[PDB]
């Protein structure tokens, strides 16, 4: 719904305040945009172009030096600096170049303003805010009346066991299949939830997770659809047991299920 | 009286039973047509618009028992002035 | 110098915020539970698009409570935070001013949390301070 | 008896939509309060206001009115009453 427009709205506040933060060092520095249209996300509009002035800040004083210590150095009497922005995936990369509060001014919204350099060459500067607000295809799980999504990435397939197959071990449950044991999980249980007891035949969603995968079995099953993941507050960053919930169509809240965070 | 007063108060009924008759037309517009317009003023468009529906919702709920007063009410007479037949 | 507060009881408990961190309020409803979350938040809610955590305000300054008496959710709004709490009745306006104000933050329990109390002709009208509270539920 | 049904097939109809006297106050007070906020909200959609206080009479607009059925379908019986006979 529009949540994208051009970068006009969040980086043209440079081609006249960087101008007066070189005449108040005394040292020339050009300034050229290299494209000036970078459709990131719109919710930027406050955490993307400021923050982009305090790497321009460095790119005219605590950079180029004058005539005098310039045409005697090893850069020419004029020097480039040029400020960016464009895609690189699913992440804008408006940089910023030349010839610890603001660590989390960008940082708040995405990124990282960091600073690389060499020896008569100048400085690098570059963010990193995702551009990339829209489609995750998900498998919608349910559990006595909650809608988990499951990011379909994530998953290897789904296959309904038996409550025979089960073989516990050292402690966790476990099934073989194809010759490989998987380390069977109740979903309900990692999340604490009043659960029934133990239908019958149970269907297990089997999630891939670094080198290895284990099995989560789901009290009913859904469906599959693209889902609108957004962080739900900071209230919550300390439950690792997820990563971010979504209001279904219907207007369900349904939380994703981050993998990785899950015993 | 009775197969009269039966008349005497149907109309007594209908003239004030209209007059809710009135209103549910008059909100049906004076509320319906300040949140179909409501999108204007400042972002509490959204929120205003909303609280302002509800408003007829549970208002038209009126007529549909109110007019189930004449309804039933209009057989009175339509049975009692008939008893005078 | 005229604040204007929201006012509303916790069981026999006047409490009260500025309006300028408040967006509207609402009747306790389908809240969605959050697994392993902490004790004292109830979950999140869906308002105007966007998920909206709703917490227990009375589970935050440890006085009276019940699930029933709650029925009305208060959503506030920091610097970009947005937080729903749950609470009991609600009263509306109320002006206040240097004149109404009683500090004496040297005799009761949670401290920061409340900027003051004030009175009115001789009530239980507490002064909160969202920021400082948001700010616990908070980082 | 459908006039020994008066004596009650409006009875509950009466009653049925003395559900108004309840919900139909309801609305009211919940918007009445949306007043006092969307007051000391701001100024700029005040809008939301200019309107805000539309409820506050088609409320009190159903009042006289209900009040007047009220008053009129009970007469009714006070006839039926006799009728009965």
């Amino acid at each position: 719904g529009s949540h994208m427009v051009p970068i006009s709205f969040v980086f043209n506040r440079f081609p006249r305040m960087v101008r007066d933060l070189a005449k108040k060092m005394n040292k020339e520095v050009n300034f050229i945009m290299r494209g000036e249209d970078t459709e990131l996300d719109r919710t930027f509009v406050e955490e993307i172009g400021e923050p982009l002035l305090h790497l321009l800040r460095n790119a005219i004083d605590h950079g180029i030096e004058p005539k005098e210590e310039r045409i005697a150095k090893g850069k020419p009497p004029i020097g480039t600096l040029i400020l960016s922005a464009r895609h690189e995936g699913n992440n804008v990369v408006i940089e910023v170049e030349d010839d610890d509060v603001v660590k989390n001014v960008v940082e708040s919204l995405n990124g990282s303003i960091s600073i690389e350099s060499e020896k008569d060459k100048g400085t690098k500067v570059t963010i990193r805010l995702p551009l990339t607000l829209a489609i995750i295809q998900a498998l919608l799980v349910k559990v006595n009346n909650l809608v988990y999504a499951i990011p379909i990435a994530n998953i290897d397939t789904i296959l309904s066991i038996s409550k025979e197959d089960i073989q516990r071990v050292q402690d966790r449950d476990v099934i073989v299949i194809r010759g490989e044991v998987i380390p069977v999980y109740r979903l309900w249980e990692v999340l604490q939830i009043e659960h029934k007891e133990e239908l019958e035949e149970m269907e297990a969603v089997i999630v891939r997770v670094g080198n290895r995968k284990y099995g989560i079995v789901v009290d009913d099953l859904l469906g599959q659809d693209d889902i609108v993941i957004k962080s739900l507050g900071k209230v919550f960053s300390e439950v690792k047991e997820f990563s971010g919930a979504a209001i279904l169509g219907d207007g369900s809240i349904a939380l994703i299920i981050n993998v990785s965070g899950i015993v | 009286s009775q197969i009269g007063e039966t008349l005497e108060n149907i109309r007594s009924i209908e003239k004030l039973i209209q007059n809710i008759m009135r209103i549910a037309r008059e909100t049906n517009i004076l509320a319906l047509n300040a949140t179909i317009e409501a999108a204007r003023a400042g972002e509490a468009g959204k929120g205003f618009m909303i609280v302002a529906n509800e408003v007829q919702n549970l208002s038209n709920e009126t007529n549909e028992v109110t007019k189930q007063i004449v309804e039933k009410a209009r057989e009175i007479l339509e049975s009692s002035q008939r008893s005078l037949e | 110098k005229e604040f204007e507060v929201l006012s509303f009881e916790i069981d026999e408990q006047a409490l009260a915020f500025d309006v300028d961190n408040i967006e509207m309020v609402i009747e306790k409803s389908d809240i969605t539970p959050v697994p392993k979350s902490r004790h004292f938040v109830e979950g999140v809610i869906n308002l105007r698009g966007r998920i909206i955590p709703v917490v227990n305000l009375a589970k935050i300054l440890g006085i009276s409570f019940d699930e029933q008496k709650m029925k009305s959710i208060i959503v506030a709004r920091t610097k970009d935070v947005e937080v729903g709490f749950l609470v009991d009745r609600v009263l509306g306006v109320l002006r206040i001013t240097e004149n109404q104000l009683d500090l004496t933050n040297v005799s009761d329990k949670f401290g920061k949390k409340s900027k003051g109390l004030v009175k009115t002709d001789g009530r239980l009208i507490i002064y909160l301070d969202i920021d400082k509270i948001i700010e616990e539920i908070t980082v």
